[PDB]
C-alpha cells in the first residue's frame, strides 16, 4: 500500500481507516533525559505502533504499520517481534515476508534484526534455496558485510550446504586478496570439510598461502592464515618452513616476514631445538630490529616478547642462584 | 634536540609507515591509502601552515556538547530510538572522565528515566513501553552505577534481573540477546556485567558460558561473535571481558589474543582497526586498545615475569596522537575519523581509549603518559566495565550488602 517514502504518504492521524484508534504518545516522564525531538512522520508512526501494540491487535493494518514503523528504526526489536507475532497469528505467506525481507536488507545491510529475521524465516520455512545467491549479491555490494558472512555460516552449516563454497572463496580471493573475510570463510570450509590434519590438503594450503604471500608480500591475511592453519602442531614442527621464509628475505621481506621468523623460533626454543642459543640471539635480534626500526607501533609487544624469551630460554635460565 | 620531532606521527621516519601496495590495486588497498592520506594531511597540517603543534583536548566544547545531549538529542537519533539507555550511559560516561559532576537533579531525572525502561519481568528495554533487551540492559545498569547513588541502585529490580538473564540462557552456555532474539558473545558479556556488578550470580548462572565464549576464538587468534567467525574487536572485548569477569581468561590462547590485538594498532594512523584489512576507527580506541589492560592482568595473574611495569603493549603515543588530532570535532564532541560526523558514541568510546592510553596501573605500580598540555589527563576508567573504578568499587560493595536472589 502506501509506501513511507511516497509523495502521497499520509500521517496515521489523518487515515480514516485508522480513525477508531486513540495513538498512545511516549512515556517519557515529568522531566525528560536524551529526549529525541522526533520528526512528525516518526512519532506518529510510533504512537499508532504504541497503540497497537498495547491492545495487541492482531490485524492486517498492525502488520502494514510494523512495515512503515521498522522502516523508521530498523532497530526497534520490539516492532520486530510484534511482527512475527502477527505474521504467524495472521498466517501471512512467508515467501512474500521472504521478498520484504530482502528487500530491506538490501537497504539496510548492517542492520542486526533484518539478518536475524531473515533467518527465522528460512527456519520457518526450511528452505535455503534463495540464501547463498541472496547473500552472495550483499557480498557484491560489500565484500566484508559481517551480518552477511554469519549467516552465510548458519546456512552451509544448518543445511550442509557446503559443495560450492570453496570456489566461492576462490573467486572473492581473486577479486580481492586481501579480505580477510573470505580468508576466515576458507578455513571456515576446510575446517568442516576435510580438516586440516588430511597431509595433502594442508600441504595444499600452504603451498596456496605462500604463492599469494609472494604476489602481496605485504598482505597481512595471507601471513596470518598461514600461522593460523601451522600454530596449532607448532611452527617447529615444519622444518623446511624457516629455511624456505628466509629465501623470501631478499625480495619479499616484510615486518610480517620477520615477524613470523620470530614465531618459529620461538617455538623451536619452546621444544629444546638442536643450537638452543644461536636461534635465542637470531630471535633476540630480530625482537631489535622490529622494535626499533621495522615495526615501531608495536615496540612494546615486541620488546616483551624478546624479554620473555630471554627470562625462560637463555642458558642462565634453569640455573640455580648460587652458582 | 632541536631538530628532534617529540610527536611520534610527525617524524621524518613516519612518511615510511605508509602504505605498501606492491603494486597490486585491490579494493582494500585503495580504501586504506584514501584514509592515510587524508590522516598525512592532518598530520602535515601545523608543517604547511608553519605553526608548532599543539595537542589540546577540546574540554569545554565537549562538556556543552554532552551537557546538551542528556537533556535533549535531534532527529538524526531516531536510528536509537531503541537504545535510550546506551544514550544515558555514553553521555555519562563522557562526563565522568572529563571530571565533570552530575547534577542531583540530573541524576535523579536519569534514575527515573531508567525506571521507566524497566521491564516488569525482569532487564530494561530501548525506551519505555519497549521489551527488554541484554544491550540497554548493560547500558541502563553502568548508567545507574556511574550516577552510584542509593536512589540508583535501588532501581535495579534483582530478583527479576536474575529471572531475566535465566530465560535467556541456552544449553550449551549461550546466551540470547532478548526473548526470540539471537545469540553471540555480546550477550555473555552483557549477562556477566550486570550479573556481577549487582551480585546476582548464582551457582549455575553461567555454566558453559566460559567454554562457549572459548569456542568463539578463532585461527586469527581473536575472537568471533559466534563460533567460525572473524575475529573482530568488539566481540575480542566482549569475550576476554566476559571471561575475566568468571575468572576463566585462562579458557582462551592468551598468547595467540595478544599477537592479535597489538597488530591491530595501525602502523601509520596510530589508532586501532576492528578486524585486518579494514579500517581506522577511533572507537577501537576503547575496544581494542582496552584488551591490553585485561590481558596485562591475566599474565600478571600467571606471574609472567618479563610484563612492562610502566606501560601497556601497544604504543600509548600514537593512540593519543590518533584521537587527539584526528578524532576530535572543533565544535564538541568526537568521531570515527577524520570526514566522519561526531556523535555520543565515538564520543564515549574515544575518550575511554584515550584514558587508557594515559593511565597504567598494575598492582602498587602507576604510570602516566600525557601527550599534549598537561590538562588532557582524564580520569580512570576500569577496562572490563567501562566505568570509573570508584563507581565499579562502589556498586559491588553496596550490592555485596544484599543477598543473591534466592540466597
Ligand atoms: C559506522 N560506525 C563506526 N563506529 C560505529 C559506527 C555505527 N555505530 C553502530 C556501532 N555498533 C557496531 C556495528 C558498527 C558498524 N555497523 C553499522 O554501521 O551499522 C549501522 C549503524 C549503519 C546500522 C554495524 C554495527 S553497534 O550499535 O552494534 C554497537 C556498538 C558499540 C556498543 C553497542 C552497540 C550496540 C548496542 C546495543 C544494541 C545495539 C543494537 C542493534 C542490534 O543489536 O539490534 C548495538 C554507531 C552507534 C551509535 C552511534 C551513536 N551515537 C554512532 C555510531
Ligand atoms: C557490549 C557490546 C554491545 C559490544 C559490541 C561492540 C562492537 C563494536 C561490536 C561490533 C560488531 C560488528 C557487527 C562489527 C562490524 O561492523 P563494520 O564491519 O561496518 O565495522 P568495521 O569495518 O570497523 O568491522
Ligand atoms: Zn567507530
Amino acid at each position: 500500500f502506501l509506501s513511507l517514502d511516497s509523495p502521497t504518504y499520509v500521517l496515521y492521524r489523518d487515515r480514516a481507516e485508522w480513525a477508531d484508534i486513540d495513538p498512545v504518545p511516549q512515556n517519557d516522564g515529568p522531566s525528560p533525559v536524551v529526549q529525541i525531538i522526533y520528526s512528525e512522520k516518526f512519532r506518529d508512526v510510533y504512537d499508532y505502533f504504541r497503540a497497537v501494540l498495547q491492545r495487541d491487535e492482531r490485524s492486517e493494518r498492525a502488520f502494514k504499520l510494523t512495515r512503515d514503523a521498522i522502516e523508521l528504526n530498523a532497530a526497534n526489536y520490539t516492532v520486530w517481534h510484534f511482527r512475527r507475532v502477527l505474521l504467524r497469528s495472521l498466517q501471512k505467506d512467508l515467501q512474500e515476508e521472504m521478498n520484504y525481507i530482502i528487500a530491506i536488507i538490501e537497504e539496510q545491510p548492517k542492520n542486526y534484526q533484518v539478518w536475524h529475521h531473515r533467518r527465522v524465516l528460512v527456519e520457518w520455512l526450511k528452505d535455503p534455496s534463495q540464501e547463498l545467491e541472496f547473500i552472495a549479491d550483499i557480498l557484491n555490494q560489500d565484500a566484508k558485510n559481517y551480518h552477511a558472512w554469519q549467516h552465510r555460516q548458519w546456512v552451509i552449516q544448518e543445511f550442509r550446504l557446503w559443495d560450492n563454497e570453496l570456489q566461492y572463496v576462490d573467486q572473492l580471493l581473486k577479486e580481492d586478496v586481501r579480505n580477510n573475510s573470505v580468508w576466515n570463510q576458507r578455513h571456515f570450509v576446510i575446517s568442516n570439510t576435510t580438516g586440516y590434519s588430511d597431509r595433502a590438503v594442508l600441504e595444499r594450503e600452504v603451498q596456496y598461502t605462500l604463492e599469494m604471500i609472494k604476489l602481496v608480500p605485504h598482505n597481512e591475511s595471507a601471513w596470518n592464515y598461514l600461522k593460523g592453519i601451522l600454530q596449532d602442531r607448532g611452527l617447529s614442527r615444519y622444518p623446511n618452513l624457516l629455511n624456505q621464509l628466509l629465501d623470501l628475505q631478499p625480495s619479499h621481506s616484510s615486518p610480517y616476514l620477520i615477524a613470523f621468523l620470530v614465531d618459529i623460533y620461538e617455538d623451536m626454543l619452546e621444544n629444546q631445538c638442536d643450537n638452543k642459543e644461536d636461534i635465542l640471539n637470531k630471535a633476540l635480534e630480530l625482537c631489535e630490529i622490529l622494535a626499533k626500526e621495522k615495526d615501531t607501533i608495536r615496540k612494546e609487544y615486541w620488546r616483551y616478547i624478546g624479554r620473555s624469551l630471554q627470562s625462560k630460554h637463555s642458558r642462565e635460565s634453569d640455573i640455580p642462584a648460587s652458582v | 634536540p632541536v631538530w628532534s620531532e617529540p610527536l611520534y606521527s610527525l617524524r621524518p621516519e613516519h612518511a615510511r609507515e605508509r602504505l605498501q601496495d606492491d603494486s597490486v590495486e585491490t579494493v582494500t588497498s585503495i580504501e586504506q591509502a584514501k584514509v592515510e592520506e587524508k590522516i598525512q594531511e592532518v598530520f602535515s597540517s601545523y608543517k604547511f601552515n608553519h605553526l608548532v603543534p599543539r595537542l589540546v583536548l577540546q574540554r569545554e566544547k565537549h562538556f556543552h556538547y554532552l551537557k546538551r545531549g542528556l537533556r535533549q538529542l535531534t532527529d538524526a537519533y531516531e536510528c536509537l530510538d531503541a537504545s535510550r539507555p546506551w544514550l544515558c550511559y555514553w553521555i555519562l560516561h563522557s562526563l565522568e572522565l572529563l571530571d565533570e559532576p552530575i547534577p542531583q537533579i540530573v541524576a535523579t531525572d536519569v534514575c527515573q528515566f531508567l525506571e521507566l525502561c524497566q521491564s516488569p519481568d525482569g532487564g530494561f528495554g530501548g525506551g519505555p513501553g519497549q521489551y527488554p533487551h541484554l544491550a540497554p540492559t548493560y547500558a541502563a545498569v553502568n548508567a545507574l552505577c556511574i550516577i552510584g547513588t542509593e536512589e540508583a541502585y535501588n532501581v535495579i529490580n534483582r530478583e527479576k534481573l536474575l529471572q531475566y538473564l535465566y530465560s535467556l540462557k541456552q544449553p550449551d552456555g549461550s546466551f540470547l540477546m532478548h526473548v526470540g532474539g539471537e545469540v553471540d558473545v555480546r550477550s555473555a558479556y552483557c549477562a556477566a556485567s550486570v550479573a556481577s556488578l549487582t551480585n546476582i550470580i548464582t551457582p549455575d548462572l553461567f555454566e558453559g558460558t566460559a567454554e562457549w565464549i572459548a569456542r568463539c576464538q578463532n585461527w586469527e587468534g581473536g575472537i568471533g561473535g559466534v563460533p567460525g567467525m572473524e575475529a573482530h574487536g568488539g566481540y575480542t572485548f566482549c569475550g576476554l571481558a566476559a571471561l575475566v569477569i568468571l575468572k576463566k581468561e585462562r579458557s582462551l590462547n592468551l598468547k595467540s589474543l595478544l599477537q592479535w590485538v597489538t597488530s591491530r594498532q595501525m602502523r601509520f594512523e596510530g589508532g586501532f582497526q576492528g578486524r585486518c584489512n579494514k579500517l581506522v576507527d577511533g572507537c577501537y580506541s576503547f575496544w581494542q586498545a582496552g584488551l591490553l589492560p585485561l590481558l596485562h592482568r591475566a599474565l600478571h595473574a600467571q606471574g609472567d615475569p618479563a610484563l612492562s611495569m610502566s606501560h601497556w603493549m601497544f604504543h600509548q603515543q600514537a593512540l593519543q596522537e590518533y584521537i587527539l588530532m584526528c578524532c576530535q570535532c572543533p565544535a564538541g564532541g568526537l568521531l570515527d575519523k577524520p570526514g566522519k560526523s561526531r556523535d555520543f558514541y565515538h564520543t564515549c568510546y574515544c575518550l575511554s581509549g584515550l584514558s587508557i592510553a594515559q593511565h597504567f596501573g598494575s598492582g602498587a605500580m602507576l604510570h602516566d603518559v600525557v601527550m599534549g598540555v598537561p590538562e588532557n589527563v582524564l580520569q580512570p576508567t576500569h577496562p572490563v566495565y567501562n566505568i570509573g573504578p570508584d563507581k565499579v568499587i562502589q556498586a559491588t560493595t553496596h550490592f555485596l550488602q544484599k543477598p543473591v536472589p534466592g540466597f
